[PDB]
RNA sequence: ACGGGGAAUCAGGGUUCGAUUCCGGAGAGGGAGCCUGAGAAACGGCUACCACAUCCAAGGAAGGCAGCAGGCGCGCAAAUUACCCACUCCCGACCCGGGGAGGUAGUGACGAAAAAUAACAAUACAGGACUCUUUCGAGGCCCUGUAAUUGGAAUGAGUCCACUUUAAAUCCUUUAACGAGGAUCCAUUGGAGGGCAAGUCUGGUGCCAGCAGCCGCGGUAAUUCCAGCUCCAAUAGCGUAUAUUAAAGUUGCUGCAGUUAAAAAGCUCGUAGUUGGAUCUUGGGAGCGGCCGU
């Protein structure tokens, strides 16, 4: 008897067939297109899709004018439009089945940093976030897997404690200044 | 460059405490100490700098917000009446003991051996 | 199934319950005869004592000497031939040494050439046979 | 019979010392090196494909 | 074999596990018998006997970690003789006392999460959409690539004033100045014949040594061994062993098979068991929207 949580689940499932030739091709093609660190980072986003997807199978196979399905289903629809993945007119629950992996990965803040021109490449964008350059609504986001919300897209720029934003120089810009007048006079 | 914005203000007439959640907005400096906190609470609600007991700060990630809990009382005779014994120990008006429970418990069990008034002589 | 009657639950359940014994892997794990005669007694690893080093003759067309070790376990005293794997790893093992003996792979079956050698050596007196082979650690004496 | 020729090969094969090599980039950096090799550089090869480790 | 809540796996059905924090039960070395009390067949109570074991002036006497730490033993298999009533609370005659219940630390790759080990230019130069030229070639409007060529930018690890945190420390957060160019501040563990992603590369060994889950490889050209470069896979992880699930429509209720592959009793009767023919309630009025629907 001890007052702790323990409640933890796995965010990815590994593929059953480990070395399908064409499957390893696609999962590597997703990395360079979105700058991911490992195949783990691909597998979890396919599984977040699969969770969302499998809820639709549980909802489409229910009755119509159903007291569960209309509440249960129209909140999943309300989730997927706010995150910026699903459309505002096509938030009827048929269109979630025609909804692929590449839809989620553009809402990854690793790419939002890249696709507003406040990075140079998608690999550089990870260096900006993981070395805490950026904020979203005046809160420093250190992690590239920030699922940027639809209204939360217009606030993404650099943090207030960043030389790449509106702040003081870092370490390297001061060391050429340390060598500058230190030897001059 | 410090800004206190007090949140969820309540008055307990049954503990004598005006209590608030203190939103300190300090950019580019560390979590500011309780000495620098309470000296702003003195002329935030026209309060005396004795009865203000502030604790439990949590700095938000980035370096622009801590939101800890503090309470301002009616008098210091009420401040001893209704306080944790450690939140009187930060300010220096409750000087605690310095002997721990390993000493006390083995002192207690040696007392448990003697019947009569000879309990006075066993420990130390 | 054969008998499909709506009130035939006890027959359809009980017939399976009987015919499930005719399954090989069921009867290995529901009679305790295999669990009795399992030399480890349902362990993944077992420590024993190297009493003799015996070079086993490889079986069909593969003609080679499989350098194994006869081990006697602590918990049982039941005697086990354990194949020492890598290129020149029998010369890490001596008489009356403690060795952590694991299963071979095929769950109490002879694996590849080696006849009747259902176990292998993993550690050589608290130093792993990989660490000795790669030379990351040494054997104490 | 004879447990006498134990570790005959590994024993007397002339040890080549492992070579000073450029340290391989680890994490997302390898996948950048791995991606830009595979599907941004290369061209349609007439005949059947060469493996990435196809030395000939 | 404590039981269930549950757990793992899982198209659908299932199969397997539940010692383990929540509930109920049992038990305090094994049984048995009791006192006190509202309540106990109490064991941080007692009285025996049995097993075991302690102190001893030999007369006696005291004991019960399946509480918390620790220690031995057994093993494949498991953490500190640490801190504290500050929290949750419980007891007391109680605002005050007490509590290894509980909380905070040490240990910890059982595991789950997030996520460093580079990034950006600079010219060599290797190509590519393309104005030009049949090509060999230049432009370069789009950059695309790699590298012990040259740079100006980064943050974290680490070191540590200072708060913060909390009972008191801790850890995170926050904060200074110090902190990266073979950013040696150096990512491994396994593989490379097939299944199965990935070298008919060299050097050695020559049915030997070894590899190899299975098929198999090794007999002097070894893609399989042992090494060098190499590359493939997963990545702060990864290999092995064992139980178990799916794979298994190889337990088949969904859903198998029985002529010849494993398999219909030699044949018939027969009580349980299972399954059993058709058969008894139809059509009309009426309210109603765009002949039909309610």
């Amino acid at each position: 008897p001890v007052a702790r949580s323990w409640v933890c689940r796995k965010t990815y499932v590994t593929p059953r067939r480990p070395f399908e030739k064409s499957r390893l091709d696609q999962e590597l093609k997703l990395i360079g297109e979105y700058g991911l660190r490992n195949k783990r980072e691909v597998w979890r986003v396919k599984f977040t899709l699969a969770k969302i997807r499998k809820a639709a199978r549980e909802l489409l196979t229910l009755d119509e004018k159903d007291p569960r399905r209309l509440f249960e289903g129209n909140a999943l629809l309300r989730r997927l439009v706010r995150i910026g993945v699903l459309d505002e007119g096509k938030m009827k629950l048929d269109y979630i089945l025609g909804l692929k992996i590449e839809d989620f990965l553009e809402r990854r803040l690793q790419t939002q940093v890249f696709k507003l021109g406040l990075a140079k490449s998608i690999h550089h964008a990870r260096v900006l976030i993981r070395q805490r350059h950026i904020r979203v609504r005046k809160q420093v986001v250190n992690i590239p897997s920030f699922i940027v919300r639809l209204d939360s897209q217009k606030h993404i720029d650099f943090s207030l404690r960043s030389p790449y934003g509106g702040g003081r120089p870092g370490r390297v810009k001061r060391k050429n200044a340390k060598k500058g007048q230190g030897g001059a006079g | 460059t410090v800004t206190i914005r007090t949140r969820k203000f309540m008055t307990n007439r049954l503990l004598q405490r005006k209590q608030m959640v203190i939103d300190v907005l300090h950019p580019g400096k560390a979590t500011v100490p309780k000495t620098e906190i309470r000296e702003k609470l003195a002329k935030m609600y026209k309060t005396t700098p004795d009865v203000i007991f502030v604790f439990g700060f949590r700095t938000h990630f980035g370096g622009g917000k801590t939101t800890g809990f503090g309470m301002i009382y009616d008098s210091l005779d009420y401040a001893k009446k209704n306080e944790p014994k450690h939140r009187l120990a930060r300010h220096g008006l409750y000087e605690k003991k310095k002997t721990s429970r390993k000493q006390r418990k083995e002192r207690k069990n040696r007392m448990k051996k003697v019947r009569g008034t000879a309990k006075a002589n066993v420990g130390a | 199934g054969k008998c499909r009657g709506l009130r035939t639950a006890r027959k359809l359940r009980s017939h399976r319950r009987d015919q499930k014994w005719h399954d090989k892997q069921y009867k290995k794990a529901h009679l305790g005869t295999a669990l009795k005669a399992n030399p480890f007694g349902g362990a993944s690893h077992a420590k024993g004592i190297v009493l003799e080093k015996v070079g086993v003759e490889a079986k069909q067309p593969n003609s080679a000497i499989r350098k194994c070790v006869r081990v006697q376990l602590i918990k049982n005293g039941k005697k086990i031939t354990a194949f020492v794997p890598n290129d020149g790893c029998l010369n890490f093992i001596e008489e009356n040494d403690e060795v952590l003996v694991a299963g071979f792979g095929r769950k109490g079956h002879a694996v590849g050439d080696i006849p009747g050698v259902r176990f292998k050596v993993v550690k050589v007196a608290n130093v792993s046979l990989l660490a000795l082979y790669k030379g990351k650690k040494e054997r104490p004496r | 019979g004879s447990l006498a020729r134990v570790g005959k090969v590994r024993g007397q094969t002339l040890k080549v010392a492992k070579q000073e090599k450029k340290k391989k980039r680890t994490g997302r950096a390898k996948r950048r090196m791995q991606y830009n090799r595979r599907f941004v550089n290369v061209v349609p090869t007439f005949g059947k494909k060469k493996g990435p480790n196809a030395n000939s």
